[PDB]
């Protein structure tokens, strides 16, 4: 018997198929997070600015209180 | 046989236009491209250093 190269089929590798698929973000869903992060962003930032006003008047008060300076 | 490279505009109305506009306004697909090489960093490199390891050959 003579032995040569043998053939293999099984699944035939599956040639030409789109492996690319959309993931995580769809379109409308990411905009709700996007503007949602903005709405949370400005609201939390301005609370510290109002807290800065408590310091702002009190810091400049030191110059008014000190006249022997 | 003809495979055709032209897509002939995937966008049409409302839902198909806005998601195609969202990827061009910010990024999304570029962050998806950023994540492609992320997994490539995680997997081990197929590298052979010569003075100790040797490469594959034939009889």
């Amino acid at each position: 018997x003579x032995x040569x190269x043998x053939x293999x089929x099984x699944x035939x590798x599956x040639x030409x198929x789109x492996x690319x698929x959309x993931x995580x973000x769809x379109g409308y869903s990411m905009f709700a997070v996007g503007i949602g992060a903005l709405l949370f962003g400005y609201w939390s930032m301005m609370k510290w600015n109002r807290e800065r006003r408590r310091l702002q008047i009190e810091d400049f008060e030191a110059r008014i209180a000190l006249m022997p300076l | 046989t003809y495979k055709y490279v032209n897509l002939r505009e995937p966008s049409m109305d409302m839902k198909s236009v806005t998601d195609r506009a969202a990827q061009t306004l910010l990024w999304t697909e570029l962050i998806r491209g950023l994540g492609m090489t992320l997994s490539y960093l995680f997997r081990e490199p197929a590298t052979i250093n010569y003075p100790f390891e040797k490469g594959p050959l034939s009889p």
